[PDB]
């Protein structure tokens, strides 16, 4: 309708686990880590619906902030790799920095924004 | 309307019923038989329904040993799930999985009310709208890792640290101050440890306020499954009827998932990533979601967690850690030094340690204590190797105050009176915060080091020092 | 004495640089076996899962 | 009958391997490392029979000393981890201490006795 | 071969000596065959009956009251992995074992036998002798202590070691180089006739080396030398 919407997903790993449970209960062939063969398709179909419309379509927009939780700080797992291969960037939170007392515990050495630079005001950019 | 036994494959039994009379899921079944001749053995078993097959066939799970079963035996349907007696009768008694008394004090009359094991979770409208803090009366817990009313607490620690003493003093303090009721459930743990805990409770006299359920390692996985649910349905009665605050102790939650993983193999399900069952998350959630605080009462639980091979990426620890709110770690080094309850001040963390909940003064005092302890910890190797000399005038004061803080972190318990003659004390949060603030300020820098051992309130340190002749 | 002090300082600096070079050399030889073990774990686990699934 | 018995088991890994072979020959689905799912139950059933009876039962007792063999000093293997979580303590032997002239090569730093203290005389306790 | 060998010691009581070229291929062929018989795979794809099949064959080679049989067997290690089930399950049937290492082979030491991994049931004070037992224990202790310093040596060099560690390394290098030997078979490729060394001679040589008598000779003179006396002549031929 020409408005701007913000959508936040709390967790995607739990949704993936539920889908894996359903597929296993339905007796479908398993893959790596017992996941089905279309988990990447399932995630991409959901994550590809956010876009910035043109002037002819109305000019609306939609943005998403999915969350992913890791175990023991590894980022080599199947679901984190799949999500990183789709998203345009990531923000890292350091458990040690949080334990120290810094809020937020954002790690600037690994965070990146591909769209960054073109989405800032002139004063901040300077 | 009676069934027949078709297949016996260990802990799994298949039963065939007449058309149009299949029992519902989770219903209980009974098998009673008497030896017809010299080539038979008497049998008494209990079964529960798990799956519904095609041609009027039901697959069940055994609650005990299946030795001696013969194809073609008779099965009786009860028409209801497992029921466990509830009320004031269960106080000071020991029960098995099925709810039958184990001790030799007699049997429960059959007219007592009973409740089903399985029950849906409370709705969204019945929950509380704000966070509350449960006061225990222990300085270390009240200062560094507060407990919330209705959350889950994870406990880490081995043997010979005082876990039983800590549990006993927690139960005693809760019963004395809030008038609550404590329930203990042991799942897949050592029978020797269970007997020792029972005898210690008998000696201490706290048994009069506790009900105990024991399902141990020698039991089959079917029996090991239902112990937690039996304990939970015993505990829920006091919250639902009397509106009290109830403590729930679970000895080990890892065995709860391990038994399910063992069982799921024989039911014909496909394996999971690490061989577990595919329904692990749902099984854990359906049990954990029933421990909440409502407008009438509250239930809080303390759970001991064992991590196999110290691997935190294992699916069962990964799933269990998502429900915790605070952790407490016990240290053998602190235990050897003579400090009790030997709780690690730096390893233990809590979610409720925020300025919006506990207060700015409490937050600042806790942060300063943590900072000075952390600073003191880094000088261990230097001190041990090069001696106390060659140190700056600031680190010397830091280690001067760190010893006082560490010694003041200890306390004396009520249950330890029978061995020392010291009555024990109950210390409020305001009193301990004020005492720690005064110590940090430094009003007691001239007092002897030993005056801070097992005192309780801050004002008793002065009396102890005066008795020492200072 | 002054000359001896200067030589001592230079020798210490050179030794420290050599130690850093040796450690940097060892790191990559460790990482290669790291990668090999990483591949081996996955190739074992996927086969185990498939073999377990095929039993039914 | 009121006597005291000592039982020593030479090897449990070989028994576990034989059980795995029998289960595989009986066409049952395998778990991790082709082992069956009830190896923990199999070991616990055997190891739970050792106990000390009360005075009403005559006062008998029984003790067991099972043995476990590791490969290349790997203590995190499946069978060792399953066995360790059942007994009341462990005793470690190391070839590094064996070859350094220390025999028996008992590692006093890692050995744990969860019943100790109450099983010693006053002279040794002092 | 076994049923051919058993007849002599069963019907005549004569001593029989037996060789087996490679026993691993038997289990490999068994694993290859078992796949088509309809059995489920094992952990690493082997047959479920790996242990009993090998045990039935191994238990048949024994010495009885009628006669004695001595056997020497060679076992293959796939991909240099000593934790493979086939090599791992055959360790419980032997009395004396010798292990070969590619790391030792690459350094030019032959026959490249690992001195710490090899074991035997006959190494007892009442069977071999007090002096031999003491010398062997001392050699093993020195080798282990030398092995324990590799991490420090590789990074910080030999400068940071104390006086004792330097001497330990100095003697360990000499012992390790002296453990080598030259064979008669290798003459056709190198022209060196080879040597035969008695037990008393090698024990005396190792004792003399441990006593520190030959600390002034270069380490290169201890390679493929045979007896201890030839070390001196090799050194003087080299020019020391």
């Amino acid at each position: 309708k020409g408005k701007h919407v913000l959508v936040v997903y709390d967790d995607l790993s739990k949704q993936a686990a539920a889908y894996r449970e359903l597929s296993l209960l339905l007796r479908r062939p398993p893959g790596r880590e017992a996941y089905p063969g279309d988990i990447f398709y399932l995630h991409s179909r959901l994550l590809e619906r956010a876009a910035k419309l043109s002037d002819a379509k109305g000019g609306g927009s939609l943005t998403a902030l999915p969350f992913v939780e890791t175990q023991a700080g590894d980022i080599s797992a199947y679901i984190p790799t799949n999500v990183i291969s789709i998203t345009d960037g990531q923000i890292f939170l350091q458990s040690d920095l949080f334990f120290s007392g810094v809020r937020p515990a954002i790690n600037a050495g690994l965070s990146v924004s591909r769209v960054g630079g073109a989405a800032q005001i002139k004063a901040m950019k300077k | 309307t009676r069934g027949r036994v078709i297949q016996v494959m260990g802990p799994v039994v298949d039963v065939k019923f007449e058309n149009g009379h299949l029992p519902a899921i989770y219903n209980a079944l009974k098998i009673q038989h008497k030896a017809r001749n010299e080539n038979e053995v008497d049998i008494d078993l209990t079964l529960e329904v798990a799956l519904h097959l095609g041609d009027d066939t039901v697959r069940t799970i055994a609650m005990a040993s299946t030795d001696g079963l013969i194809r073609g035996m008779e099965v009786i349907d009860t028409g209801a799930p497992i029921s466990v007696p509830v009320g004031e009768v269960t106080l000071g008694r020991v029960f098995n999985v099925l709810g039958e008394p184990i001790d030799l004090e007699g049997d429960i009359p059959a007219d007592a009310r009973r409740d089903p094991i399985h029950r849906p979770a409370p709705k969204f409208e019945e929950l509380a709208t704000e966070v509350e803090i449960l006061e225990t009366g222990i300085k270390v817990v009240d200062l560094l890792a507060p407990y919330i009313k209705g959350g889950k607490i994870g406990l880490f620690g081995g043997a010979g640290v005082g876990k039983t003493v800590l549990i006993q003093e927690l139960i005693h303090n809760i019963a004395q101050e809030h008038g609550g009721i404590s329930v203990f459930a042991g799942v897949g743990e050592r029978t020797r440890e269970g007997n020792d805990l029972y005898h210690e409770m008998k000696d201490s006299g706290v048994i009069s306020k506790t009900a105990m359920v024991f399902g141990q390692m020698n039991e089959p996985p079917g029996a090991r499954m239902r112990v937690a649910l039996t304990g939970l349905t015993m505990a829920e009665y006091f919250r639902d009827e009397q509106g009290q605050d109830v403590l729930l102790f679970i000895d080990n939650i890892f065995r709860f998932t391990q038994a399910g993983s063992e069982v799921s193999a024989l039911l014909g399900r496909m394996p999971s990533a690490v061989g577990y069952q595919p329904t692990l998350a749902t099984e854990m959630g359906q049990l954990q979601e029933r421990i909440t605080s409502t407008a009438k009462g509250s239930i809080t639980s303390i759970q001991a967690i064992y991590v196999p091979a110290d691997d935190y990426t294992d699916p069962a620890p990964a799933t269990t850690f998502s429900h915790l709110d605070a952790t407490t770690n016990l240290e053998r080094k602190l235990a050897e030094m003579g400090i009790y309850p030997a709780v690690d001040p730096l390893a233990s963390t809590s979610r409720a340690l925020a300025p919006e909940i506990v207060g700015e003064e409490h937050y600042q005092v806790a942060r300063k204590v943590q900072q000075t302890l952390q600073r003191y910890k880094e000088l261990q190797d230097i001190i041990a190797i090069l001696g106390m000399d060659e140190l700056s005038d600031e680190d010397k004061l830091v280690v001067h105050r760190a010893r006082r803080i560490q010694f003041f972190l200890s306390q004396n318990f009520h249950v330890a009176e029978q061995f020392t003659g010291q009555p024990g004390s109950y210390v409020p949060v305001k009193e301990t915060v004020r005492g720690f603030k005064e110590i940090l300020e430094g009003k007691y820098d001239h007092l002897p080091e030993d005056a801070f051992r097992l005192v309780g309130r801050i004002e008793e340190v002065v009396e102890k020092a005066k008795a020492m002749g200072v | 004495l002054l000359d001896a002090k200067a030589s001592e300082h230079a020798a210490r600096m050179t030794a420290m640089k050599n130690a850093t070079d040796n450690a940097n050399e060892l790191i990559r030889t460790l990482t290669l076996s790291y990668n090999r073990a990483r591949q081996a774990a996955i190739t074992q686990e996927i086969t185990e899962i498939v073999a377990g699934a095929n039993a039914l």
